[PDB]
């Protein structure tokens, strides 16, 4: 299709290096280690191994831990377990021991020791586990962890007190259950324990999350979860302002293929003053950065859209491109099917960048004078846009383009005329 | 000494909702509360309009963006367009499975801003029956449809018990799973869920976990109702009684095993073990529920394939049991929701109960004497699995509640 409607998406995951840490046949609550005095823990070490999977299913630690914090390597164990077992049934019983024991120990733990919450550490492991690389999970140079991948897999691989059996991969197809249950059980921390984690672990999450929302295999998947913990994370930084664009350029170098950007424009939250600040600031990057224009420190806004909008006549990203190829191609020479697929990119990139016009153009303030403004605007793409688009029936890019650019138009007038 | 929230709401039903949208909530404070300021209102007329004609050229994807652009936390959309939404593209058979990703985003958002409720629902048990039982009719959109229903079951639940003190009366649980009112309904929903786990796909996969999840949302939907009305032990007597013959007749073992681990609620498992068991007995008790009732069937029962593997059967029921009295020992579920509110909140304790006056040499010889019997007939030795539940039933009786 000359235009798909969704973004193509891009293989983060790959299975055969999926699981090189640790599986379910390694992880153990006996191997921890506790003075047993109580029934509880003398129950526990004295139990088998399967016991072990039996006692967690069936709410025996809930039972068991009304009254007394849960040990934190036992916590820890448990969310090794959700993320790692790979039937359903047993990962969603997991994780609902999780929650039950946290709440619980809240509602009675008053102590300074906050409810255990998966440090940075933590997360990586798992996902890495998962078969996640670390450039993948953190893909910016500029801003990376406190740590580095050698030091998380000796760790981890230590604390698990194995090249015996041929490694398969813990996973032959994208764990989504394990990793519906580890961001639901991130945003349950994340929403009872707002200020456990520091500005800086909120950036590097955010970048994670949204690095790991482009993998192929999850565009069937509805991510609502990841709305949800978004929206508990951008609510829980303390310098917003000064944090908001720093993240902006962030999420804008994840990726190079501008359907994708445009999706993660379109992914965040968009009901909260915070996820739209971040919306409107992302799409001024996005079209900043693709039209070519210098990076000079982007009322003023208005002429900047129009600049933008003389930049998107569709004959004139055509020909540039054309002098790009030209200057790129020895030879020099396009042919009418190149000359043909230059046009589907020209008309994808149009499509795109409209789309970006459309977002950023949405807002809830405006003074009189604004009007003149979306006049303008609305003007710039009837001359701008419109008129040098050319209907053609056997070409059915060019009618999604311009009925585009209709709804648009519609929506801005409706916009003037409700004052 | 962090202000933590007013935990407490919480507590009340600790059980697994398909969403934590509830999160959202939670802050009593000068946020939602102003949020909750303006008046809402519907969606405006001439917005109403322009959607109402992407409806008209049968331009679904049309509908289901715009709806997403508009709907907003000062405006909601008419109750025609959630209908509209919902049956017209859902749980349409032709359109492909972005139509039904982006659709259920679109009911997610307006669940999530707009809390549905009785006066507002869109789908009727009547919907459900069919997108469920009329076979013939192999809907893409069909677990997603189940999501929707049990997530909206939810959040009326946890709304209604917040709001009403004394009352129950204006909750969508009450009017479509009362026991009481709609006892056919909770027929309906039990003979469902035996026929999913009866759904063959296990011998010696993608849709496997279809079944699982939809097999869960059953279970939730049981357990919710199992609360519905005052008293939990009378409709957890009902419904015991509905499924017996149900669970009785399901072929094989790994499917009995599957449909006891799901079980969700512990007072509705405990019973149907209690019922299978005394109906297994030859010798009938009169003791109550207990410890003491735990040996008791332990001694008396029998079995109702070499005989080992009904023992560990045995077994495997009998671990469940004592976990489930753990549970609803604990838990205090025998009381109504609306007051065991009140109890969690004070924190009041739990008491002992007649029957649990036992001694670790009790269970000693009674462990032995099981342990004698079960050589005498079937001998030595016995089948390692099997010699791991019983140690494991062992390990278990020997918590003996140990107070």
């Amino acid at each position: 299709d000359a235009i798909p409607d969704h973004h193509p998406g891009e293989e983060i995951f790959n299975f055969l290096n999926s699981g090189k840490i640790f599986n379910q046949y390694t992880l153990d609550l006996r191997d921890s280690g506790f003075i047993g005095q109580s029934a509880v823990e003398k129950l526990i070490l004295k139990s088998g191994k399967t016991d072990q999977i039996f006692l967690t299913t069936q709410g025996f630690l809930t039972s068991a831990y009304h009254y007394v914090q849960c040990p934190v390597p036992v916590l820890k164990w448990l969310f090794r377990m959700m993320s790692v077992h790979t039937d359903c049934i047993v990962s969603v019983q997991i994780l609902s021991t999780l929650m039950e024991i946290t709440i619980r120990n809240d509602t009675f733990s008053d102590s300074p020791v906050w409810p255990w919450i998966p440090s940075l550490s933590d997360v990586a492991a798992v996902f890495f586990n998962m078969g996640i690389d670390f450039r993948s999970l953190f893909p910016l140079e500029n801003l990376q962890p406190d740590f580095n991948e050698d030091y998380l897999v000796s760790e981890t691989q230590t604390t698990s007190r194995s090249e015996d059996s041929s490694y398969k991969p813990i996973f032959s197809t994208l764990p989504e259950t394990n990793i519906l249950n580890v961001v639901k059980f991130l945003g349950l921390c994340t929403s009872i324990h707002p200020e456990g984690y520091q500005d800086r672990e909120i950036m590097l999450l955010i970048l994670m999350l949204f690095k790991m929302s482009l993998e192929k295999q999850l565009k069937q998947i509805p991510l609502v979860d990841f709305q949800s913990l978004l929206i508990n994370l951008m609510k829980n930084i303390r310098d917003w302002n000064t944090k908001v664009p720093e993240l902006c350029l962030g999420i804008n170098e994840l990726s190079s293929h501008p359907h994708n950007l445009l999706w993660l424009v379109q992914l965040v939250p968009n009901w909260t003053s915070r996820g739209r600040q971040l919306r409107q600031c992302l799409s001024l990057v996005i079209i900043s950065k693709l039209l070519d224009e210098k990076h000079e420190d982007v009322n003023l806004q208005v002429s900047v859209l129009h600049r933008y909008l003389v930049q998107m006549k569709p004959s004139d990203l055509l020909k540039k491109m054309v002098l790009k190829k030209k200057a790129e191609q020895p030879d020099g020479i396009i042919d009418d099917s190149l000359h043909l697929e230059l046009e589907k990119q020209a008309y994808y990139l149009t499509y795109i960048l409209l789309h970006l016009v459309g977002e950023v153009s949405c807002s809830h303030s405006f003074s009189s004078g604004q009007r003149k403004h979306f006049v303008l605007l609305c003007g710039a793409l009837e001359k701008h846009v419109k008129c040098d688009i050319r209907e053609d029936a056997r070409l059915f890019y060019r009618t999604k383009v311009k009925d585009l650019v209709a709804r648009i138009h519609g929506k801005w007038q409706e916009i003037i005329q409700n004052c | 000494l962090y202000n933590r929230p007013c935990l407490h709401r919480l507590k009340y039903f600790l059980r697994p909702p398909v969403h934590h949208l509830f999160f959202q909530t939670l802050i009593p404070d000068k946020d939602t509360r102003e949020n909750k300021g303006q008046r809402l209102e519907p969606i405006p007329h001439r917005r109403l309009r322009m959607v109402t004609n992407t409806i008209e050229e049968n331009f679904p994807l049309g509908t289901v963006q715009f709806l997403m652009d508009f709907v907003s936390p000062q405006h909601y959309p008419p109750r025609e367009i959630v209908a509209h939404i919902i049956q017209k593209i859902l749980l349409s058979g032709s359109e492909t499975v972005d139509v039904l990703k982006e659709a259920y985003m679109l009911l997610m958002k307006i669940q999530q801003l707009h809390p549905a409720n009785a006066k507002t629902v869109e789908w009727d048990w009547k919907l459900l029956t069919y997108v469920m039982e009329e076979e013939g009719q192999t809907l893409p959109g069909r677990v997603l449809f189940l999501r929707y229903v049990v997530q909206t079951l939810e959040d009326d639940f946890q709304q209604t018990l917040r709001r009403q003190r004394q009352h129950l009366q204006q909750s969508i649980a009450n009017m479509v799973l009362s026991c009481d009112k709609q006892p056919h309904n909770v027929r309906d929903v039990i003979k469902w869920l035996v026929k999913a786990v009866t759904e063959d796909g296990l011998t010696q996969n993608l849709t496997k976990n279809t079944n699982q999840l939809i097999v869960c949302q059953l279970q939730r939907m049981l357990s919710i109702a199992v609360e519905v009305d005052r008293t939990p032990t009378c409709s957890s007597n009902k419904i015991a009684e509905m499924m017996f013959g149900f669970v009785l007749d399901i072929p094989e073992r790994s499917q009995r095993e599957m449909f006891f681990t799901t079980m969700e609620s512990h007072l509705l498992r405990c019973k149907v073990l209690e019922i299978i068991f005394l109906h297994s007995c030859e010798t009938p008790t009169r003791l109550p529920l207990s410890l003491a009732q735990a040996l008791y069937f332990l001694n008396n029962s029998t079995s109702l394939k070499s005989q080992w593997q009904t023992w560990d059967e045995l077994v495997e029921r009998l671990q469940f049991l004592l976990s489930s009295y753990q549970h609803v020992l604990r838990e205090h579920l025998r009381s109504s929701v609306i007051d065991r509110k009140d109890l969690i909140i004070k924190r009041i304790k739990p008491k002992p109960q007649q029957g649990d006056d036992i001694t670790v040499v009790d269970v000693e010889k009674q462990i032995e004497a099981f342990r004698s019997r079960l050589i005498q007939m079937l001998g030595e030795p016995l089948v390692p699995q099997l010699q791991d539940k019983v140690h494991l039933l062992k390990l278990l009786l020997f918590y003996a509640a140990d107070l």
